[PDB]
RNA sequence: AGGAAUUCCCAGUAAGUGCGGGUCAUAAGCUUGCGUUGAUUAAGUCCCUGCCCUUUACACACCGCCCGUCGC
């Protein structure tokens, strides 16, 4: 009864994923000819020329969001929808730093020049510093309130300025991590922000048509810098700016929509921008001869110039550029990366690898060697061992398909009522046949190698049967609903077909009539299987359940929870009684029909599952999901036991008289130190509370006890602490501040020690500054508070004095009456 | 736009320290616990504390009337009434009892202002005469 | 309802 | 004259002693009344082992905002 366990091997049919961003890499001193792209949790490094995969860089069960390569080319660093930051070392592959900061996923990262730190930006309203050589963050800014769009540095004077997606831009002092200046100009989301001509001036990307500029000098009053509104430059996209980049050291600013063409910008700067101004102004003088201000006006909008814009297949999700011509790599829906050269043609592509959609049926060749994927408009084949394509075949569409028995042919169904033939060695459509009228769902192979069964949209089940190879249609069986799935017995005797009402009809292959009906499910049925034995059919459905019967009667045997959303797939292991099973909960799980029981669970994938697979041998598994990716599981010899797995599932100060004496004793000590200080000119308690006077650290000691702990801790206070708080003492009354606490603790201690305070002469300067500055303070705090006293009371006359006046006397009378009335609670 | 861009300039000056300029804004912006933590942080300063009452005849009318319903929250606290009546004793002396008449709400101000500030009274004397207990014991000095 | 909905 | 561990106990209480009854249940080498002699230490803290609660009647006086997460 030992289980055993199945482990992911791989991951192939991905070339790269719809989030993230496309970033070039220099290997080997090759610049251009290397690109990192991100996959589900994985980023893989590509080469474009020869179109293989150079390394990969391990992940950790969280999708990859953002990427950023470091400076000086050693290292890139990762951002993932967790939060953790991880940078990987390039040559090595391997990556041994963990930065776990954010509590949300990583919008952004980026560099500063020198590569000593790294900001990071998350959907979170943060933006954290680290030191990249320490291995450290150094501090938090929590200025914005929503999530982070950009972040870049300043190298003149180490500021950070940050977008977000709330309407507003914020500039930081990173030496003081202070908010000083805050820009809202624009209404909507910032989604883009470079800096441009030698950090002076400062582009933004809104969701409007219209580009807006602002030119910074350096140094409600301005503080540091300011920034006036230098114009705005038009964009032919009419939606929102998905990206602004600006290449390294380079004078071109690309701009791209969400439509799939790309605008490019050329900046004039330096010489150019003079010898513009020069060509202007003596063109303007020879039509003053045929026949400014204006002339200066027309340099500035002509200050940057747009070169003709690339234009790509499809929707473009990130970019990149590189400048020795323009080399610019792109990233769309489609898993497909195109480069083109510009000073537009379209150098290489890298297609071959993936579908351009999603694939939705999947199966194995009777062998185990080949492996069958296909999609929407395409059809590949997959070797198991070397993970390679082997042949391409174009398709209308894929739904549903088998392997034929023979290993030279394949047969797919369509979306349209149509069936096709294809070899694997002439890779060529051979026939292409009207099967059914609507959209064919299921098909399935007999175990005679003779024959196969379809069932679809159109209400019929149609029989057809091999004959070059072509297929002809023996009977056809006609029904009052829809069929989802047919499962076809392994004998001869039993067919079995899921309608749209929720049960499952189970048929005689022979003579093509009623044996039993599988009902009890809420939803109609969308998976079904039966064992090699024939004894027990499994049937998952929309709702959550999945249900075993025992074809013999009819009997249910067990209801299984199952997922947490609808099931889509369902297939038996060959050799036992064990079945594999797939839902929209981003899970795999394997089932034992005999004990109704859970063994395993498959966390791969990061979306829901459309299709499974399993080998004839029953090794290995296959399996697709709505992120474009495919992955491979094995079985593997290492026993698996079934509670220690399910346990495996569960797993996944100081009192107040004490600290007087220490405040004391701390004030002592730096007294002598700082007059040693002076001595040569002719501690972190005091900068945590910032830094202040060791007089007044004292202070807040006092002002923290608690008002119950006072005197008892006066109290327990020793002799030899005495003179010296009295001494503090009269500093603090003299100021002025907290007067009352003070004398309250001053007169306790008074009373308490009053005669050992007589003996001590030494004692007695002391006593005679204290006595002179307590009643002095005292006394101008009451005449404060008298004086306040005299003054109300006078105002208060006067109003009375008005509402005489007024004095309809008994109504004004029972107005003032009722306005003063309040209401008491009394035990009669 | 415009709370956010007076916010921002309000942060830059506590964060200079420039409490006397950033007197004025708070009042405008009706902040009264950051108005309170400002006047706190004016009397611990030396030279700040003497230019407290120049700095308020500089207000204009409506922040003197904000102010002014912003001490009668504050002298209700025994912690809080010395800044209170610190305010206030600005507000009397320089302006005159005739144009307090004038003020807006200063008839219900009025009458809760009076009997905390009778508490405060008593309780300050009674610390007086306890303070005189420095008096016996210096005589009783040897 | 549609199988459209359900399974593709 | 009964180790290691462990149980119980604050005033007519711990401990010793005698004298009766068998009472519609229980009780026989046991069970329950009655009297006599009558002590040492302690009257207080949450330190350990834990238990029960709380952190939203405006005399004078005193005091002056418990914190965090996930769901809708
Ligand atoms: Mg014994
Ligand atoms: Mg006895």
């Amino acid at each position: 009864k030992q289980y055993l366990r199945y482990v992911a091997s791989a991951v192939f049919g991905v070339i790269g994923s719809q989030k993230g961003n496309i970033v070039f890499v220099t290997l080997r001193g090759e610049k251009g000819r290397y690109v990192a792209v991100p996959a589900c949790e994985h980023v893989f490094i590509w080469d474009l020329r020869k179109g293989e995969k150079i390394l990969i860089l391990q992940g950790l069960k969280q999708e990859v969001t953002c990427l950023c390569p470091s400076p000086d080319g050693l290292h890139l660093a990762v951002g993932y929808e967790d939060g953790s930051i991880r940078i990987f070392s390039l040559l090595s592959g391997e990556g041994n730093v963990t930065f776990n900061g954010h509590k949300a996923a990583i919008t952004t990262l980026k560099y500063d020049q020198l590569g000593g730190r790294l900001a990071s930006g998350s959907k979170d309203t943060d933006i954290i510093v680290w030191d990249v050589i320490n291995e450290s963050g150094l501090y938090r800014l929590k200025g914005h309130k929503d999530a982070i769009t950009q972040a870049l540095f300043l190298r003149e004077k180490n500021l950070l300025v940050t977008s977000g997606k709330d309407t507003m831009v914020k500039w930081w002092d990173l030496d003081t991590q202070h908010c000083f200046k805050t820009m809202v100009g624009h209404r909507t989301e910032v989604w883009g922000l470079v800096l441009l001509s030698e950090e002076k001036r400062l582009i933004t990307g809104a969701s409007d048509s219209e580009l807006r500029v602002w030119d910074i000098a350096y140094l409600p009053e301005d503080r540091i810098l300011s920034c006036r509104k230098a114009g705005s430059i038009m964009r032919e996209g009419r939606d929102r700016v998905v990206n602004l980049a600006v290449d390294k050291t380079g004078r071109i600013l690309a701009c791209h929509g969400t439509d799939s063409v790309l605008e490019l910008f050329c900046i004039l700067s330096k010489k150019e921008i003079q010898k513009k101004m020069d060509k202007k102004m003596k063109k303007a003088r020879k039509k003053a001869k045929l026949h400014p201000e204006v002339n200066v006006e027309m340099s500035l909008q002509d200050e940057i110039q747009r070169v003709t814009n690339i234009k790509t297949s499809a929707k473009i999700k990130s970019f990149d550029l590189i400048h020795s011509e323009l080399k610019a790599v792109f990233l769309l829906q489609n898993n497909l990366v195109e480069l083109y050269s510009l000073n537009p043609v379209r150098t290489s592509r890298i297609t071959i690898g993936g579908h351009r959609s999603d694939v939705r049926t999947l199966s194995f060749s009777s062998d185990n060697i080949a492996v069958l994927s296909a999609a929407a408009d395409s059809i590949k084949i997959w070797n198991r061992s070397t993970l390679q394509c082997i042949r391409t075949m174009t398709c209308e569409y894929a739904l549903c398909s088998f392997f034929v028995p023979g290993d030279r042919q394949v047969v797919i169904g369509t979306k349209t009522g149509k069936l096709q033939l294809y070899d694997l060695a002439s890779g060529n459509l051979l026939e292409t046949i009207d099967a059914h009228d609507g959209a064919l769902w299921s098909m399935s192979l007999s175990p005679d190698q003779r024959g196969f069964v379809t069932g679809g949209a159109d209400k019929s089940v149609k029989f057809w049967d091999f004959e070059r190879l072509s297929v002809k249609q023996t009977r056809t069986l006609q029904l009052d609903e829809d069929v989802l799935c047919v499962s076809y017995s392994p004998n001869q005797k039993l067919l079995a077909v899921s309608l749209l009402d929720c049960t499952v009809k189970i048929f005689y292959v022979d003579t093509l009539k009623f044996f039993l009906s599988l009902y009890g499910h809420k939803l109609p049925v969308i998976c079904m299987d039966i064992s090699h034995d024939g004894a027990l059919i499994a049937t998952g459905s929309a709702d959550r359940n999945v249900k075993i019967w025992g074809l013999d009667f009819g009997d249910c045997h067990k209801s299984l929870f199952a997922h947490d959303d609808s099931v889509m797939y369902l297939q038996f292991v060959p050799k036992s009684h064990l079945f594999f099973t797939a839902g929209k909960d981003h899970k795999i799980k394997q089932w034992d029909a005999d004990k109704f029981e859970h063994i395993q669970t498959l966390e791969g994938h990061h979306q829901e599952i459309w299709c499974l697979a399993v080998s004839p041998s029953g090794d290995y598994v296959v399996s697709s999901s709505h992120d474009k990716s495919l992955r491979l599981w094995e079985r593997t010899r290492e026993p698996l036991i079934l509670e220690e797995e399910r346990e495996m599932e569960r797993e996944a100060t100081v009192k107040a008289a004490e600290r007087i004496m220490e405040a004391i004793e701390l004030y002592r000590e730096e007294t002598a130190k700082m007059k040693e200080h002076k001595a040569i000119c002719k501690n972190p308690i005091l900068m945590a509370y910032g830094s202040i006077s060791p007089s007044a650290y004292v202070l807040e000691i006092f002002k923290g006890i608690k008002s119950s702990e006072l005197e008892e801790s006066l109290l327990v206070l020793p002799f030899s602490y005495v003179p010296d708080i009295l001494k503090l003492f009269n500093e603090f009354i003299q100021l002025g501040s907290d007067v009352e606490l003070i004398c309250r603790c001053l007169f306790f201690l008074l009373r308490i020690h009053f005669g050992q305070i007589t003996s001590n002469q030494m004692l007695v300067p002391v006593i005679e500054k204290l006595r002179e500055t307590t009643i002095s303070k005292v006394s101008q705090v009451r005449d404060v508070i008298g004086f306040n006293m005299a003054g109300l009371d006078y105002l208060k006359r006067e109003c009375e004095a008005k509402s005489e006046v007024m004095f309809s006397h008994l109504e004004e009378k029972k107005r003032k009456r009722k306005k003063r009335e309040k209401l008491i609670l009394t035990l009669t | 736009e415009e709370q956010v861009v007076r916010q921002q300039e309000l942060d830059n000056l506590l964060h200079e320290k420039r409490y006397l300029r950033a007197l004025g804004l708070a009042i405008s912006l009706d902040r009264p616990h950051t108005v309170l933590t400002v006047i706190q942080a004016i009397r611990r300063d030396p030279e700040a504390c003497e230019k407290l009452e120049a700095t308020m005849l500089r207000l204009r009318r409506d922040q003197k009337e904000a102010l002014l319903r912003f001490c009668v929250t504050w002298n209700t606290n025994s912690r809080h009434c010395h800044e209170a009546q610190a305010v206030l004793g600005v507000l009397l002396r320089r302006e005159a009892p005739e144009e307090l008449l004038a003020y807006e709400g200063v008839r219900a101000a009025l009458e809760a202002l009076l009997p905390y500030t009778e508490r405060h009274f008593q309780r300050l004397s009674r610390t007086l005469q306890a303070a005189a207990f420095l008096d016996f014991l210096w005589h009783n000095m040897k | 309802i549609s199988v459209h909905k359900l399974k593709l």
